[PDB]
């Protein structure tokens, strides 16, 4: 199993509550002893930004439901102090999270005296998170299957809730991480590998193969699209383009593999072979190509077996004709998967902080 | 076609249950 995940974006320490104690006091005159409870909660928040945006991290629920109150907080605190005038004097710097910089002096930076700058960044940390948490799943287990299936699907909702917002948000041109077509990109990856975590749980399920088929079907599709978004980019690490054409062909495969299956049980065993001749040249493509990223070996030997067992029993016994691939029938497409919209609040149990203001 | 039911719909509640 090789799955795609997104690093995080480094920020730097700011003093959240300095500024915010100032832009406090205004025709809320209290300035004897009421304004200290909107100020000791004021830097709760910006301990709480240190909390999800500076420690190397925890990669449990733990840590991305700190990121995840964090952002519902900042998305809280916009309209309190009318931001459609910025009069609040805060700068937050973030390291783009994917450029190196050239080693000719330092990373690629972007500082910005913006809420809608740093809650973007956030999203992208958190759906960045959330995609290294659905990695680390176990998918040999039923709960694995379900924490990877409900994260990819966040992140993939995330990422692409940054694309429609970025621009709007931001005041300057963005990092080209959290650009509209780098996030759209990852948006993309993260629904395709939900939906491989869908074919993954039917196969564990050992649900019909004509569902499995359909299932890794609609799969090679996203990941088809997503490598065309990356053909002729180099935004994204190294080892993304190869993975996703890898993942393309393999699920192909196994749509093929799958419906051959179907085939043999109802007795049409010349496309059984012509379906899995398919399936094999798919894998053998990979195997030559792609091998440094995937093991597709137990897959390749278990096609090369029901090729083999089928093509001589053909020979022997029913002498079925051997269709050609553009006369069968095409493969369904089954989607189980969409990118989940982000609604404040999107932690659990939020409280805001700042409620009665 | 009497599974593809009962595969297709406990994907969709397992869907739900997330």
């Amino acid at each position: 199993a090789t799955f795609i995940s997104v690093q995080l974006k480094k920020t730097s320490e700011v003093d959240l509550a300095k500024p915010l104690v100032k832009f406090i006091q205004q025709t809320y005159p209290s300035g004897g002893e009421e304004q200290a409870q909107y100020c000791r909660a004021a830097e709760e928040l910006s301990k709480l930004r240190r909390a999800a945006v500076g420690r190397p991290l925890d990669k449990h629920e733990g840590a991305l439901e700190t990121l995840l109150r964090y952002y519902d907080q900042i998305c809280s605190i916009e309209p309190k102090f009318p931001f459609s005038e910025n009069q609040i004097c805060l700068t937050f710097t973030w390291k783009d999270a994917f450029d190196k910089g050239s080693l000719f002096g330092g990373s690629v930076k972007l500082a910005l005296a913006s809420l809608g700058y740093e809650k973007s960044c956030v999203l992208f940390n958190c759906a960045a998170l959330a995609s290294q948490i659905a990695a680390e799943q176990n998918l040999d287990n039923d709960e694995g299957l379900k924490i990877a299936a409900k994260h990819y699907q966040f992140a993939s909702g995330a990422f692409l809730h940054i694309k429609e917002t970025v621009l709007s948000a931001l005041s300057r041109e963005p990092t080209v991480d959290i650009s509209p077509d780098t996030v759209g990109t990852l948006s993309l990856i993260m629904l395709a590998q939900a939906q491989e975590v869908f074919f993954l749980k039917a196969t564990r399920d050992k649900m019909k193969d004509a569902i499995i088929a359909k299932l890794a079907n609609q799969a090679a599709d996203y990941f088809g699209d997503a490598f065309k978004q990356c053909q002729y980019k180099d935004t994204l690490p190294k080892e993304v383009f190869p993975v996703l054409a890898a993942k393309h062909c393999i699920m192909q495969a196994n749509a093929e593999y799958h419906q051959s299956i179907l085939a043999k049980q109802q007795k049409k065993f010349g496309e059984e072979i012509a379906r899995l001749q398919h399936a094999a040249e798919l894998i053998k493509t990979v195997a030559s190509r792609y091998d440094e990223y995937v093991n597709v070996k137990d897959f390749s030997d278990k096609i090369n077996r029901a090729l083999a067992a089928a093509k001589k029993d053909n020979d022997f016994i029913y002498h079925d004709r051997v269709p050609d691939l553009k006369d069968l029938d095409p493969i369904g497409k089954a989607t189980l998967v969409k990118s989940t919209p982000v609604n404040v609040p999107i932690s659990q149990k939020f409280t805001d902080l700042f409620e009665k203001m | 076609k009497e599974e593809e039911d009962d595969d297709m719909k406990e994907l969709e509640n397992w869907a739900g249950s997330m």
